[PDB]
């Protein structure tokens, strides 16, 4: 609701640096927005978001006070989610794939931003 | 060969002669060895940095080798993370006179099944006194949590169960642990907290029902409780150590977002220990 | 460096472009663009190529607003081109909704206001009935449509105006007022 559009404005705040450099580290993770009665999949969804910009690895790439005040939204889309009360396998793959890009490009800081923005990209298409 | 069932908790596998260990893909071709597991005791193998994601949909082999013979056991091609269960969680405790304290994390720390999945865990469990055993069930705890309402000097013990209300998996229980809460505070806490504005500033009021009094304010993020790993409680500034039942500070003192609070009561010699907790929006009006 | 602002007016998405602190400036401009989801090449977008006029429809080419795009602008003066900036656009953030064009026609109980239209988005029309310091919102898209505020008065002096909007934090800009009294 008010959560995306607040929730985007932060991960496109977060950026570093100039998408033009990262052009070449882009790559197609193919995420699975067929998915997107949903509620299952969006919990599953979202906690990874939560558990993946978490590392200590996701904090040293990114602003404090603007992750924090990434957490922050997300946390209170979870208790939303969480009252309320093989998708979420493809999901969770999904991530597994992100997790070995990142791993692979070592976390470069053009690696970061291939993820942020397609992040953006993930989150959008499962608000709409 | 005819085909073996079997279990998962965590980062290992369960049978239910010495044993070998293989797996092909579904699409398989090849037949890959997981370091390890072969002519092993143990009924269990755990593979973290042995077995890349959970997430595929695998096919095992297993070599079971009795005297000088070895039968063939194959799996039904299964995926790991739909068969896997939740592994005991870590419970770690801190006592007080009328309250407990519990940190938790996930048993297999790092688990490779786990991955992302671990900052997303509900906890969910069974406390009681040690004698009287009236056992008052928790269900829907965040990785770190404290418990009120109870008497000094009184053990109770507990076992805690790890949930994750994503994959409809839910895991098995820790052991069960007991502590016996101190003797009761000299001083006890501040009791029934409240906030409010006015004009642009910000002010909070406590109950200390004992005169002369300081009291040491501190904040939390709201959402740093469900994350049990490596966390710390900043003091209110303006409230440190004030003289009164009340302290304030101005509006830009926190920025948007949720937050938790605490209050503390201290003579300078026997402090007191922590009021209960509370949270706020950060927008009113 | 070159500031970059997307507006959409009357159905088409247009990037502008405007230059900070440059002597030499350029004479034809070139824009491109691409995304970030995919490794696609940059595709020059058609009708801004070399373009004298700092400003592209880029309607046809943007479609979704679940992309990170990523321009690059280059400019020309000789045998010489002289420079390139990037820049990158959300466009459910970074896009503006102009208003569209728009008549009233008092009559004796009621106004027809017609709403231009021409013959992408998850945009919501609200048409403002302003009057006596009170105002209304009306929430009702090809070719010309056409909406009645009834229940209006005689003798009353009504404003009107209407703007699109994407979601309410985001602002929203309003159309100039129009105004009559009901025959
Ligand atoms: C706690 O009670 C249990 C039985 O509920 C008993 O096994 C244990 O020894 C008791 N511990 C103490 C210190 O009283």
């Amino acid at each position: 609701s008010l959560g995306s559009r607040r929730t985007l404005m932060l991960l496109a705040q977060m950026r570093r640096i100039s998408l033009f450099s990262c052009l070449k580290d882009r790559h197609d993770f193919g995420f699975p927005q067929e998915e997107f009665e949903t509620i299952p999949v969006l919990y599953n969804m979202i906690s990874q978001i939560f558990n993946l910009f978490s590392t200590k690895d996701s904090s040293a790439a990114w602003d404090e006070t603007l992750l924090d005040k990434f957490y922050t939204e997300l946390y209170q889309q979870l208790n939303d989610l969480e009252a309320c009360v093989d998708s979420i396998l493809a999901v969770r793959k999904y991530f597994q794939r992100i997790t070995l890009y990142l791993k692979e490009k070592k976390y470069s800081p053009c690696a970061w931003e291939v993820v942020r923005a397609e992040i953006m990209r993930s989150f959008s298409l499962s608000t709409n | 060969p005819q085909k073996v069932e079997v279990d998962i908790i965590d980062d290992n596998f369960i049978l239910r002669v010495t044993f070998s260990f293989d797996y092909q893909k579904t699409g398989m071709d090849n037949w890959i060895k997981l370091s390890g597991c072969q002519n092993i005791t143990s009924t269990k193998c755990n593979f973290s940095s042995l077995k890349l994601n959970v997430y595929e949909e695998i096919k095992l082999r297993i070599r079971a080798e009795k005297e000088n013979t070895s039968s063939w056991y194959e799996v039904d091609s299964f995926t790991p993370f739909r068969k896997a269960q939740i592994g005991p969680p870590e419970v770690h405790l801190e006592a007080e006179d009328k309250a407990i304290v519990i940190h938790i994390s996930p048993g297999t720390k790092d688990s490779v099944m786990w991955a992302l999945d671990g900052l997303s865990f509900t906890y969910s469990l069974v406390i009681w006194k040690n004698s009287s055993g009236v056992e008052e069930r928790i269900e829907n705890i965040y990785s770190r949590h404290k418990i009120y309402k109870l008497s000094p000097e009184t053990t109770y013990c507990l076992k805690v169960k790890a949930a994750l209300l994503t994959s409809w998996k839910i895991g098995v229980y820790s052991p069960v642990h007991c502590i016996k809460t101190t003797v009761e505070n000299e001083l006890p806490p501040p009791e029934n907290i409240e906030v409010s504005v006015q004009n642009q500033n910000y002010v909070l009021k406590w109950d200390y029902t004992y005169a002369n009094m300081t009291f040491q304010v501190q904040w939390l993020h709201a959402f740093l409780k469900r994350n049990p790993g490596n966390y710390k409680w900043k003091q209110i500034p303006d409230c440190e150590n004030v003289k009164t039942t009340q302290c304030v500070f101005p509006q830009n003192v926190f920025q948007k977002g949720i937050y938790l609070l605490r209050v503390q009561a201290s003579d300078g010699n026997n402090t007191s220990f922590w009021s209960e907790e509370i949270k706020f929006d950060t927008e009113i009006q | 460096s070159c500031t970059f602002k997307i507006s959409l007016r009357n159905f088409r998405s247009i990037l502008s472009w405007e230059l900070k602190n440059h002597s030499i400036v350029p004479t034809h401009y070139t824009l491109l663009y691409t995304i970030m989801s995919k490794p696609e090449d940059l595709k020059v977008v058609k009708n801004c190529a070399n373009t004298t006029r700092s400003f592209c429809d880029l309607t046809d080419e943007w479609r979704s607003t679940h992309e990170a795009y990523v321009t690059v602008l280059e400019g020309f003066s000789g045998n010489t081109t002289l420079f390139s900036c990037s820049h990158n656009f959300w466009l459910a953030i970074d896009m503006s909704f102009e208003p569209p064009e728009f008549e009233i026609v008092g009559f004796t109980n009621h106004i027809n206001v017609m709403v231009k239209f021409p013959s992408q988005f998850d945009l919501s029309l609200v048409i403002e009935e302003q009057s006596e310091g009170i105002v209304k919102k009306h929430k009702p898209m090809s070719g010309n449509f056409t909406y009645i505020i009834d229940k209006l008065i005689p003798n009353t002096n009504y404003c009107v105006s209407v703007y699109l909007e994407h979601s309410d934090e985001q602002a929203v800009i309003k159309s100039p007022l129009k105004c009559t009294l009901l025959p």
